[PDB]
């Protein structure tokens, strides 16, 4: 999920995007 | 963009300035 | 709701979310 | 002091009504 | 005023209201 | 810069305006 990715480590813009609808 | 640990309403907040028109979906369940 | 620490500005948010028209109190010294 | 009972611990949305007018 | 650490968007926040129409300059890197 | 003086450490109201324009 977006939290462990994101959140417990670092995202870039691109991983960030991966969410979007 | 930040290189930064984003959490909470703060990663809900990244997402919602990203993805623009498109919207997106907030699960940390999963 | 939310189940996590709520901190700072964090918290007061979450208090004018929950308190509508009520308004609320934030004492942090007590 | 809603910082001891919400922030240094977790309160719950009735929690946190004890601090609305 | 507040008497705590301010960081990332806490503390950009705390200078935009400080500032006022003087405006501010955020320069993490140095 | 202000991250070190206002984030790592605390700033005044004072220290803050050191970076305003
Ligand atoms: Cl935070
Ligand atoms: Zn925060």
């Amino acid at each position: 999920g977006i939290v462990e990715q994101c959140c417990h480590s670092i995202c870039s813009l691109y991983q960030l995007e991966n969410y979007c609808n | 963009f930040v290189n930064q640990h984003l959490c909470g309403s703060h990663l809900v907040e990244a997402l919602y300035l990203v993805c623009g028109e498109r919207g997106f979906f907030y699960t940390p369940k999963t």
